[PDB]
């Protein structure tokens, strides 16, 4: 048990080309997706672990 | 810096064309312009072996920096660029450095081949002989071309005229 919960969900991801189409198919088990991200990138950053005020 | 070139010698000589250092004599028979080439010599293989040491030291192995990846693996895109930039970064400041160091190590080298003749120049004609500056001498006696060639080679025979040389600086 984690999160009061024995059941796990096992969360997954893609990037659709621009001009491409994802096809979902199920009979069961399935957290659909609701809202997508369309994603214009830019250059190579990183995520910083910081306890510090935003100025 | 050892103050002969743009020091107490001003400027080059653009009619000496047979090397770096150098003398010019007046005489009776005419004036001149002849090279030292033992200095000369010695400074051409210094600068040599100085400009090879800096070619051939850089030794590499077949190598291809180009790498291909997929969208799924961004970790291993950047950790190449990474390898690369650095690289890169790290010979760009390398080069940069290494020549202007050496570019002030050749030039300190020429200033002081040009003052080590000088001193030798001076050290052989002692008191037979005048310094009015800019690295010139005035003899106190009377020099042909064998003199002039004997100062240039290094045998001048300061006994020889000595005797002259007084008479003439004493008046």
């Amino acid at each position: 048990k984690v999160r009061d919960q024995e059941g796990r969900i096992n969360y997954y991801w893609t990037l659709l080309e621009p001009g491409d189409t994802i096809i979902f198919e199920a009979n069961g088990n399935l957290i659909a997706p609701r809202y997508a991200f369309a994603l214009s990138r830019g250059f190579g950053s990183g995520i910083i672990n910081s306890n510090a005020p935003m100025d | 810096l050892f103050g002969a070139i743009a020091g107490f010698i001003e400027g080059g000589w653009t009619g000496m064309v047979d090397g770096w250092y150098g003398y010019h004599h007046q005489n009776e028979q005419g004036s001149g312009y002849a090279a030292d080439q033992k200095s000369t010599q010695n400074a051409i293989n210094g600068i040599t072996n100085k400009v090879n040491s800096v070619i051939e030291k850089m030794n590499t192995q077949f190598t291809a920096v180009g790498k291909e990846f997929n969208k799924l693996e961004r970790r291993m895109e950047n950790l190449n660029k990474k390898v690369d930039d650095g690289f890169i970064d790290i010979w760009t400041y390398n080069a940069e450095l290494l020549v202007l160091l050496e570019n002030e190590r050749t030039l300190d080298f020429h200033d002081s081949n040009v003052k080590n003749l000088y001193e030798k120049v001076k050290s052989q004609l002692k008191n037979n002989a005048k310094e009015i500056g800019n690295g010139c001498f005035e003899f106190y006696h009377k020099c042909n071309d064998e003199c002039m060639e004997s100062v240039k080679n290094g045998t001048y025979d300061y006994p020889k005229y000595s005797e002259e040389s007084k008479l003439n600086r004493e008046k």
